[PDB]
């Protein structure tokens, strides 16, 4: 690259014929003459370094050919003449210049340059601008100082918006004087068109026009958008027009487009389509089954009955916006009452101002972490299966504040491995299962019917400072008990408060350092939670301890479980991208106890599995590729350390 | 039964849904067969286009809707692009003013009104409910992956090729070899 | 008792996974590998 | 202890494949100008950037000229696309502060929490770009008051061998990674595609080797070694018939050591062709698999798509084991099954349908899926199910008023 | 009652002075040319849309 | 048999040009 | 011998479909309005281009 002439070697003794000049015709020198010096055209440096003869290299008169064609046909409305020949710099050599000569168009007298119209650019620049695109010499002017002038003008308008404001035509020439003229275009028609397309299996889409719509009606639109007559026409102008009518939700597609009207060059035509949303939807979903004796099919009357599903969806019931979804699923339809499947879901998105209405019924299938293997071996597993309605509501506030209040009406299982229900936990203690166990559940025949209330409420003041976010988060939940049903009256309630603060045995980051080499600083993270249930809890709804997001380094419930429960932690992170390496280095402490309530649950199964009611831990790790962590972490129940890897950032 | 002449595009439409349906025709058959018979530097990345059959399809959803921001430098606003208090849009040289304008004025550290804000799960819930319904029920309606005017636009490009390799072929034997022998003495 | 009787299902799609966990792995289908263009850019 | 023959037969036999390929430079092919897509000529433009480079170090003017004016093209498209990169970063600084962008939080679908309890954890910076992708993996069923995901998916891929932008070997991982103090789950797999030759220097012909490795502690005590050897021309019985071959072997590795385990070898082949108004895609497999105690044991499958002109719509497929367990002179164990499908249009409403026959047990299976996006004119036959249980359910009723 | 809603509500309150703001420097800004007032939406449009955007 | 002798049928002859 | 290079050929090939439908627009706005036969429809700039032919097979 740069500069190829260590090819021009071929020197003046280095080859030789009798009477003709040797060596390869090499281009060892660009000469252009004749580019004009207008600024909207590129100068001759970028010009040579787009030819396709290159200095140091052999050349032939095919690309003398097409670099004349591609120069006449990329600038014929400035140039539109170039002759190109070569000279050979020396007797005796093959080594030849080649000059490329350019005539451009020229327009005999121009002395000076006048801007007319254009009402709404002050004086002081078009000054500027007629200052700037004088030439020199009056007699033999260039027509791309022409193109230059309409370029500042153009560009002014270009730089406010305004798209419909453009240099129209020069009227000057006879007195020697290049007077652009500026046309400004005003709004004169406002008209909206009614329109729907058409579900085929075809790629083009068929449209049916209406001259009103059924539900909106013409002038609103027009209204919302805020379109007058005699004003000018601002991109910003569609922007807000589209969000003030497409407010409104029930439109699927708008479509907004002013034209120029050529009847009139000062006015501005705008045309407004819009296509309101098709609501409602099913699907079926059937399958068949035949049986083959022989090659009779089995045409019975009691065998077209399917066993599929369906369902059946609407947008905008009730006039807004809000919407129903409803599914069926029977295996068999001439027997459905076997294993009938149901599910309903609505949605209501502007129930009030930046609240959402939901209702939803669904199932939910879990593991239960308060039957772990905690200081005995081996447990079987306990699923928890949930079935029911739930009705919720949810607000956004303060560009991250949550509020979320719920009224839940359940049926609770507990399963092991399969659809069958236990009563109990259990464990094995040579080969055999043990006996009598703690209760699942609170009717003791491991299913409850429940009425509950939930309440949930979110405070972030949390934001990243090139990563490494700083602030504080707090989070505060209850559940309580409604029914007097198989459930009982309960109270339990949950708050966690996470401070990062920048570190204060370090020195503080300044101004420059945050905004130039853009630099994280050193943080502490201080993190505390509590916990506390009232009255009959049962065991799918207990405080589990250990695990990730709680005493790092144990297994999931490693730790008993709780009634009541305290949990303290405390982390150093140092970003490395400071010292050029990429990541971030951490290093925690971490602990939880229940206070000595384990005795307080119904069974005690803190002293069944011989978990202890507390842990303590500390480690090191590495958080590398945005919210992927790699820790070593130590048990001090046991003395023992693990790696474990892990996605999402703690607290 | 002897060979179909004739294909023009409604029979590739038609073919196409085959072809898309072909993954899902595929199932687990073999051991529920044998079951039932035994009981008797550079980096790389997707394209920037989207993949190869391209065709302009549709303009149907070309308007957005754009929530006029505040921005991290101050005296600036943002709907599209930034517009910088006299009406102008926001260029280059300005931005570096700007930004060493503002060191100054972000030294007194007063944090408010965070500019990129931690995003909840139901941040935009008739976005994602229904958006391009339309598009997903059209898609739902014809069962193709691929367009008709990719399928015309890859076919005519590899026409072209063809055609080009022909007249390579005789241009070379009837024009450039004569002559280049003729100029080897 | 024809429908019940056949207690083995209906045959269910096939995809490539590992042996051990059943997680899928990916494919080179041609009806599908032809349509795909990627291309190579300047890291940072 | 190794897997059943069915699945490694079900393994090498999916149809007819395609393997990877070169990914160009978009700036520097086609110097400076815009471009399309075509295969052929961006494997032209890498091979033939190759030969001019060779040509050019050897002497020979005409490809010095060509391997120059790449270059030229190829600083400027660099220099260019490093500009793009810094007017990005300060329109990011002037955007945000010294803020920055976060993702949006995983959406895990309903639960009877509060839905918010955990969003916090998975909305982070980003990093923009490394070269890896991750994503987490998740569990059939995660713990109750929990997150469920557990595990992080990487991937990584490149091409490793270019010069300027003429690639050398197209190269990707995947790596599955699951650890905790209890267990461990680690799975891998590489790909590495071998260009031989492309038109028109030669016909089209590539390549592939394909390794995968699975752990699983410890549960299994044993490793999983999978390789992958296999070559595809366009050609061999007529012009652009797309052919290929290939092998496979595998070995549980007992404790992890590759030299002692029982072994798997199978070897495959596809074809297309085109006859009458029938054009067929088929392919075909044989594996030889070693038993625990019991010896050889060998398994045949294949597979088959009939294409049709006329009745463009109709797709049909045909699929074939057959079994080969000891005792072979009496125990041949066959199996072969039958796939159409038909899609119609009808009452707005568009209709697909799926017969399947499975030719052991003699029963076809019939699926007919809809979809009315127009008006509910389809679910008159509604009325068929809603019937039977008002059937089952008084005849309930009096038996419960008994 | 007594620390979560006063809390919500100077959050909120914060916000609505914010897009305040907002509008009265697009209004300067056109002041700034010769040009007409930016037509805002109103508070029901405001609430709708904080629910239905698409940038931001 | 077929997918013993066929498997290197087509592995002689893509052994045949390379 | 020094064939027109390709990527020039098509390009001003491009551009002459361009010029080709500019010259329908400006013929169609001045000399399409006026009839020069009732019975069939034909206009003047469908006449006057030698297009009469086309003008009994569209009818
Ligand atoms: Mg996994």
């Amino acid at each position: 690259k740069r500069n190829w002439k260590n090819l021009v070697t071929d020197s003046e003794d280095l080859e030789e014929k009798p009477g003709e000049r040797s060596g390869t015709n090499r281009c060892v020198e660009i000469v252009i003459e004749g580019w004009p010096d207008v600024g909207n055209l590129p100068t001759a440096d970028e010009l040579k370094d787009l030819l396709t003869v290159q200095e140091g290299h052999i050349f032939e008169k095919q690309d003398l050919l097409d670099d004349r064609r591609k120069l006449e046909i990329q600038y014929e409305d400035y140039i539109a003449e170039v002759e190109i020949r070569t000279e050979y710099v020396d007797g005796k050599s093959n080594h030849q210049r080649v000059v490329y000569k350019f005539t451009p168009h020229q327009f005999r007298g121009i002395n000076a340059i006048d801007i007319k119209g254009a009402a709404l650019m002050p004086a002081s620049e078009v000054e500027r601008i007629c200052n700037e695109c004088l030439p020199k010499q009056p007699y033999m002017v260039d027509i791309a100082v022409m193109d230059k002038v309409r370029n500042r003008i153009e560009q002014w308008y270009q730089s406010r918006g305004l798209p419909f404001c453009y240099v129209g035509f020069f009227d000057g020439m006879d007195d020697g004087i290049l007077r652009a003229n500026v046309t400004e275009a005003k709004i004169d028609n406002v008209s909206v068109r009614f329109v729907r397309p058409k579900l085929t299996g075809d790629s083009e889409l068929e449209y049916s026009v209406y001259d009103e719509g059924k539900v909106v009606k013409a002038d609103k639109i027009i209204e919302a958008s805020g379109f007058q007559r005699g004003h000018h026409y601002h991109v910003e102008d569609g922007y807000d027009a589209m969000n003030s009518i497409f407010a409104c939700g029930l439109l699927e597609d708008i479509n907004i487009e002013p034209e120029q009207d050529p009847s009139d060059v000062n006015k501005i035509n705008v045309k407004i389509r819009c296509e309101e949303v098709q609501p409602k939807s099913m699907e079926l979903d059937l399958d068949w089954s035949f049986q083959l004796k022989n090659g009779i099919p089995s045409i019975n009357r009691q065998s077209l009955i399917p066993g599929g599903s369906v369902e059946v969806s609407h947008e905008n019931l009730f006039g807004n916006s809000e919407s129903a979804t409803l599914s069926l699923s029977a295996s068999d339809w001439r027997n459905p009452s076997a294993d009938l499947g149901f599910s309903v879901a609505y949605s209501e998105p502007f129930y009030k101002p930046h609240t959402t209405r939901n209702a939803q019924l669904f199932n939910t299938r879990k593991t239960s972490t308060i039957f772990t293997p905690g200081g005995e071996s081996e447990v079987p597993p306990v699923f928890v299966d949930r079935f029911g309605l739930k009705g919720w509501t949810s607000q956004i506030t303060g560009q991250d504040n949550k509020v979320e209040h719920a009224l839940m009406l359940q049926l609770v299982s507990t399963l092991d491995e399969n659809g069958q229900v236990v009563a109990k936990g259990t464990k094995v203690q040579r080969g055999y299962y043990a006996d009598n166990g703690p209760p699942t559940t609170n009717s003791g025949n491991g299913r409850d019917l429940s009425l509950s209330y939930q309440g949930f409420f979110a405070l972030d003041n949390v934001r990243f400072i090139n990563g490494n976010q700083l602030g504080e988060r707090m989070l505060f939940q209850v559940d309580q008990g409604l029914n007097p049903l198989s459930g009982g009256i309960y109270n339990r309630a949950t708050a966690s408060y996470t401070k990062f603060l920048e570190a204060p045995f370090l020195p503080k980051l300044t101004t420059e350092q945050l905004w130039k080499e853009r630099k994280a600083p050193n943080t502490v993270v201080l993190h505390a939670k509590a916990g506390n249930a009232l009255g009959d809890v049962a065991a799918y709804d207990y405080f589990s301890l250990g695990g990730p997001y709680s005493v790092r380094g144990y297994s999931h419930g490693e730790i008993g479980a709780a009634r009541r429960f305290l949990e303290l932690a405390t982390e150093v992170r140092v970003p490395l991208k400071n010292y050029g390496l990429p990541g971030t280095a951490y290093g925690f402490v971490e602990y939880a106890t229940d206070l000595g309530s384990g005795r307080e649950l119904n069974g005690n199964p803190t002293e069944y599995y011989r978990k202890p009611g507390r842990g303590m831990s500390y480690g090191l790790g590495l958080k590398a590729l945005g919210a992927c962590r790699f820790e070593y972490a130590r048990d001090c129940n046991a003395g023992t350390g693990t790696f474990l890897v892990n996605f999402g950032e703690r607290f | 039964l002897r060979v179909k002449t004739d294909k023009d595009l409604q029979w590739w439409r038609t073919k196409q849904r085959v072809i898309t349906k072909r993954k899902s025709a595929r199932k687990r058959d073999r051991f529920k067969k044998q079951i039932a018979v035994v009981n008797k530097k550079l980096r790389k990345k997707i394209s920037s286009k989207g993949r190869r059959y391209r065709s302009l399809s549709l303009a149907r959803y070309l308007t957005a809707t754009r929530k006029p921001r505040l921005v991290g430098l101050d005296n600036l606003t943002k709907i599209d692009n930034i517009t910088t208090l006299q009406g102008a849009f926001i260029t280059k040289e300005e931005k570096q003013d700007s930004l060493n304008l503002t060191i100054q004025r972000k030294q007194e550290l007063t944090n408010s009104l965070k500019k990129s804000q931690i995003k909840k799960r139901s941040r935009h819930s008739w976005k994602k409910r229904s958006r391009h319904q339309f598009s997903r029920n059209h898609y739902k309606y014809r069962k193709r992956h691929t367009h008709g005017n990719g399928k015309l636009r890859v076919m005519n490009k590899k026409l072209k090729k063809f055609k080009a390799t022909n007249e390579l072929r005789q241009w070379w034997w009837n024009s450039f070899l004569p002559r280049y022998l003729s100029n080897l003495q | 008792d024809a429908k019940a009787q056949q207690e083995p299902d209906r045959r269910s799609q096939y995809t490539r996974h590992y042996a051990f966990k059943g997680r899928g792995r990916k494919e080179f289908l041609r009806s599908d590998m032809k349509n795909d263009a990627n291309e190579l850019v300047p890291t940072r | 202890r190794l897997p059943p023959m069915t699945f490694f037969v079900e393994q090498m036999s999916e149809g007819v494949l395609k393997p990877e390929g070169w990914a160009t430079m978009e700036t520097v092919a086609g110097l400076g100008e815009e471009v399309t897509e075509d295969e052929g000529a961006e494997s032209f433009n890498h091979v033939y950037y190759r030969q001019m480079y060779e040509l050019a170090v050897a002497g020979d003017p005409w490809a010095q000229r060509e391997y120059a004016a790449m270059l030229r093209a190829y600083d400027k498209g660099c220099e260019s696309y490093r500009a793009s990169y810094e007017e990005a970063d300060v329109d990011a600084n002037v955007e945000y502060g010294v803020e920055s962008y976060v993702v949006d939080p995983i959406d895990f679908g309903p639960s009877f929490d509060p839905e918010d309890m955990y969003s916090h954890r998975h909305a982070y910076a980003e990093a923009a770009d490394a070269g890896v992708t991750v994503i987490p993996s998740q569990d059939y069923y995660g713990p109750e008051h929990d997150d469920p995901l557990n595990g992080i998916v990487f991937q990584y891929e490149a091409q490793p061998f270019s010069r300027h932008g003429w690639g050398g070997v197209p190269f990707d991982l995947t790596v599955c990674c699951e650890k905790d103090k209890t267990s461990l789950c680690l799975q891998g797999e590489t790909h590495v595609s071998l260009v031989h030759s492309v038109p028109p220097f030669g016909p089209r012909h590539i390549t592939q080797v394909t390794g995968s490795w699975e752990v699983l502690r410890p549960n299994i005590k044993d490793v999983m070694y999978q390789l992958e050897v296999d070559t595809f021309k366009d050609g061999l019985l007529g012009k652009s018939d797309h052919a290929g071959c290939g092998l496979m072997l595998a070995r549980l590795g007992e404790g992890g050591d590759p030299r002692k385990g029982p072994t798997a070898v199978g070897v495959r082949l596809q074809d297309t062709l085109r006859v009458g108004p029938f054009k067929l895609e088929a392919c075909a497999s044989k594996v030889a698999v070693q038993g625990p105690t019991g010896g050889k044991e060998e398994g045949w499958g294949a597979r088959a798509f009939v294409g049709y002109d006329w009745l463009p719509g109709l797709g049909m497929a045909f699929d074939f084991i057959q079994e080969r367990t000891p005792e072979e002179g009496g125990k041949r164990l066959r199996g072969y099954g039958a796939n159409f499908t038909y899609d119609w249009e009808a009452l707005g409403a568009a209709f697909g349908m799926e017969v399947d026959y499975v030719a052991a047990s003699e029963s076809v299976f019939v699926s007919v899926n809809a979809f009315s996006g127009n008006d509910y004119r389809l679910g008159w036959l509604l009325l068929l199910p809603a019937v039977n249980y008002f059937k089952e359910t008084v005849s309930s009723l009096w038996a419960r008023l008994r | 009652r007594r620390f979560l809603h006063p809390r919500l509500d100077d959050n909120q309150r914060r916000v609505e002075r914010e897009e305040e703001r907002v509008w009265a420097l697009r209004g300067q800004q056109r002041r700034a040319l010769g040009l007409h007032r930016p037509h805002r939406p109103d508070k029901d449009a405001a609430w709708r849309l904080e629910q239905m955007y698409d940038d931001d | 048999k077929f997918i013993f002798w066929a498997a290197m049928v087509y592995a002689t002859l893509y052994g045949n040009y390379e | 011998e020094n064939p027109m290079d390709p990527r020039i050929r098509e390009l001003m090939a491009a551009e002459g479909m361009d010029d080709k439908l500019e010259d329908e627009g400006f013929k169609d706005t001045v000399l399409g309005s006026a009839i020069i036969n009732p019975y069939t429809g034909l206009d003047m700039k469908t006449y006057l281009d030698g297009k009469e032919r086309h003008q009994a097979e569209l009818v």
